[PDB]
């Protein structure tokens, strides 16, 4: 067979683990893992090893409640990890995955898995993205994975997680692209470390954040989306610069005040806007997309007016 | 009769109190939406007649939505179901306000179906399905043909622009099977859901079979997709799988098998990782994984104008991909790939 052994025997046993799911009948220790068949399992083809690389576990309806089998650290080849949409996968993060020291992609997603996003992630050096998104998960932001040189994003939306953003979260790596934590309960300011990163996607929205988001604008960045509302933030909107490929731009729900900034006329590609909820004051900039917007978008703000809204007096 | 409905007026009566609803062909009076979003358990809606719409000219207007467990939606002979298209159209789609999605699909459970519905002349996206599951949709006919020359507004361009076909996000289990999609955009494209099945498709004039652009949503993670036993013809693209520069997210089984093509315009198959703000920028990124990707039996004819294929991945960021007796010929461009190999199957 193709299949190596020893990735057998891991695959066998994280199923029987697993409690010998029936969404995993493809599974039999009769059939060469390495051919398709296996739901989920796919073998290294490029190096031509065969050996398993991409290990995908999706909704596989446990009858009972089932920790992360630390079983995976048998499948030291995995550089594609994915385990998500599972009610009854329960329990921290183990410490076997620190044995996959060829890790590029970790997802653990859309499950019950609790406790804190442990700093043994800080070691796999060859991680490209980490996904732990809409979990149970608690505690504060790991400081230490801003050393990772390879990472170029994180996706922990929709957890439970506290305290502040660390400093440290300055220090990624220029790959280091997307930053998503909403849905938390993130507290305090945005470090002023942030001016080292150039994020194509922010997205802090649904925490506790409070003061100046300016340092994640900027007309050097090559951002595309800014996502920060029903937060506490407060700073003058109207000094910052924008980034010429913004699409997307959602501050609802803040305490941000001042003038939009005029800017917003030269960005071609805006077509999501949402200042809703703010203190912001003065006239709509007229230019660009921004008549394009229902009035909804600039709702409820202090003092605005233009088009779309009322003209100025 | 509360539940056989002649007017606009008598709609929201029958969906709060019927479960077999008539819908015998009216106007839908402005900025009016065609409300099926509380339809109870096991209702069945049936279209009748010629049902339109009065002009609403607002990107967020939804004219007709659909929200429902073990619902039927269907149509009876003759029936046809006009979206007022012509009243919007200018040759620019979603960049003059036009209501962007026609039939918006959410939360639709429990083996819900849509069937057999005669669709004409709609303003820019079809259907967008959202937050659904265990969904069926057979049989449609969707037909933007009178589109495709331009008008008053568009100059030289054709008058309808970006009408996707099916786009469809956040959803699990959803078949769309033996439909007919003339159009000027993707006749079918997912930008996040599982166990998506798309079989037995016609799609002509449009953007092709398409997952994404992935990446920078709400949602960004493509799983289990199987494009089976389709035409697509007088096309932008054939196959097509997108991520966009900078983003996250994965793109993992999805297969094209048994494709046949006529008359490509621009690409076979095209899968790349550079897009940024709808166009390629030639630099992918490997945020965005993409995996266990089958091209079994894609074959037919593109257009002198194409390239048969296109791979354009980041680093790392493509593996397992799988060619099975594809012949896609025709193309006067040469084909260009950097994953598996340098080289292409056409
Ligand atoms: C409307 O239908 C919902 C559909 O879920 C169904 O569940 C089974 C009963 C079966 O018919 C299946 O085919 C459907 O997909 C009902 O919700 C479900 O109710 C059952 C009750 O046993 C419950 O076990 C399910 O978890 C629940 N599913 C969901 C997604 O909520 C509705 O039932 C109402 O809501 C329930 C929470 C409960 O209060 C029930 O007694 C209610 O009637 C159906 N509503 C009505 C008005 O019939
Ligand atoms: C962890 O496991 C639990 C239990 O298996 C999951 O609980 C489920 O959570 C969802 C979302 O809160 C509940 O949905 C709700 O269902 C009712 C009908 O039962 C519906 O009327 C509501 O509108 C809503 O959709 C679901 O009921 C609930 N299941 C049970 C048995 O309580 C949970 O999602 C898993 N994940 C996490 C992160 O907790
Ligand atoms: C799903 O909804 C359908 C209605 O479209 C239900 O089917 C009806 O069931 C009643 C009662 O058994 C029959 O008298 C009708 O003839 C059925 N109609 C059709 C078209 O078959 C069906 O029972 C529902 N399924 C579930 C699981 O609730």
């Amino acid at each position: 067979e193709l299949c190596n052994p020893q990735d057998k025997q891991a695959l066998l046993q994280i199923k029987k683990d697993l409690g010998n799911p029936t969404t995993l009948s493809s599974w039999l220790p009769t059939t060469d893992c390495c051919n398709r068949t296996w739901l989920g399992v796919l073998c290294d083809t490029d190096t031509q090893t065969y050996r398993v690389n991409n290990l995908d576990l999706s909704g596989l309806n446990l009858p009972k409640p089932y920790p992360i089998p630390s079983s995976l650290a048998n499948l030291p080849y995995l550089n594609f990890l994915y385990i998500g949409g599972i009610n009854n996968l329960v329990g921290p993060i183990p410490p076997a995955i620190a044995k996959l020291t060829q890790l590029h992609y970790l997802y653990i997603t859309h499950t019950n898995v609790s406790g804190a996003i442990p700093d043994f992630l800080s070691q796999i050096k060859t991680l490209v993205t980490l996904d732990f998104s809409y979990n149970a998960l608690s505690g504060t932001l790991p400081p230490s994975i801003s050393s990772l040189p390879n990472l170029v994003g994180i996706t922990f939306d929709g957890n439970r997680i506290s305290g502040a953003i660390p400093d440290s979260y300055g220090s990624f790596s220029k790959l280091f692209t997307s930053m998503t934590i909403s849905r938390n309960r993130l507290t305090g300011k945005i470090p002023p470390t942030f001016a080292n990163l150039n994020l194509a996607f922010v997205d802090l929205s649904r925490n506790m954040l409070e003061g100046d988001a300016s340092v994640l604008f900027g007309s050097d960045k090559n951002t595309q989306k800014i996502h920060l509302a029903k937060n506490s933030l407060a700073f003058d909107l109207g000094k910052v610069g924008l980034s010429k490929n913004l699409n997307g731009l959602d501050l609802r729900n803040n305490r941000i005040y001042g003038t939009l900034p005029q800017g917003l006329t030269q960005l071609k590609f805006l077509h999501s806007l949402d200042v809703s909820f703010n203190n912001l004051c003065g006239e709509i900039p007229q230019g660009g997309n921004l008549q394009r917007f229902d009035v909804s978008a600039y709702a409820n703000n202090k003092c605005l007016c233009g088009s779309p809204l009322p003209a100025c007096t | 009769d509360p539940c056989s409905v002649t007017e606009y007026s008598g709609l929201a009566t029958a969906v709060s109190s019927c479960k077999n609803i008539v819908l015998n062909g009216f106007q839908v009076p402005t900025g009016k939406q065609l409300d099926l979003s509380s339809l109870q358990n096991d209702s069945t809606v049936t279209f009748k007649g010629t049902t339109t719409f009065a002009t609403t000219a607002d990107n967020d207007f939804n004219p007709i939505v659909i929200s429902g467990s073990n619902i039927t939606i269907t149509g009876a002979s003759g029936h046809v179901i006009d979206g007022n298209g012509q009243a919007y159209w200018d040759g620019k789609g979603s960049n003059n306000q036009k209501p962007d999605h026609f039939i918006v699909v959410q939360k639709t459970t429990g083996n819900s179906k849509i069937t057999n519905l005669n669709i004409q002349n709609w303003p820019v996206h079809c259907f967008d399905i959202t937050g659904s599951s265990q969904l069926t949709i057979s049989g449609l006919i969707l037909d933007n043909r009178a589109g495709d020359k331009p008008n008053a507004k568009s100059g030289s361009l054709p008058a309808a622009h970006n009408t996707d076909g099916f786009d469809i996000s956040s959803s699990d289990h959803v078949t769309l099977d033996n439909n007919h999609v003339y159009n000027q955009d993707d006749c079918v494209a997912v930008t996040s859901g599982t166990n998506i099945v798309v079989s037995n498709m016609y799609c002509s004039g449009g953007h092709g079979l398409s997952i994404g652009s992935v990446g920078g949503k709400s949602d960004n993670v493509v799983d289990g997709v199987q494009f089976l036993s389709s035409q697509v013809v007088n096309s932008q693209n054939g196959c097509r799988i997108k991520s966009n520069s900078g983003a996250t997210g994965t793109i993992n089984n999805v297969t094209y098998q048994n494709i046949a093509l006529t008359n490509i315009s621009t690409y076979g198959v095209d899968v790349q990782q550079d897009y940024l703000n709808g166009g390629p920028t030639g630099k992918p990124t490997n945020g965005v994984k993409i995996s266990n990707i089958k091209f079994i039996k894609v074959t037919g004819t593109v257009a002198s104008s194409a390239q048969d294929w296109f791979i354009l991945c980041g680093d790392g960021s493509c593996s397992g991909f799988t060619f099975s007796g594809n012949a896609i010929t025709g193309g006067g461009k040469t084909s260009s790939c950097n994953y598996p190999t340098n080289t292409c199957p056409s």
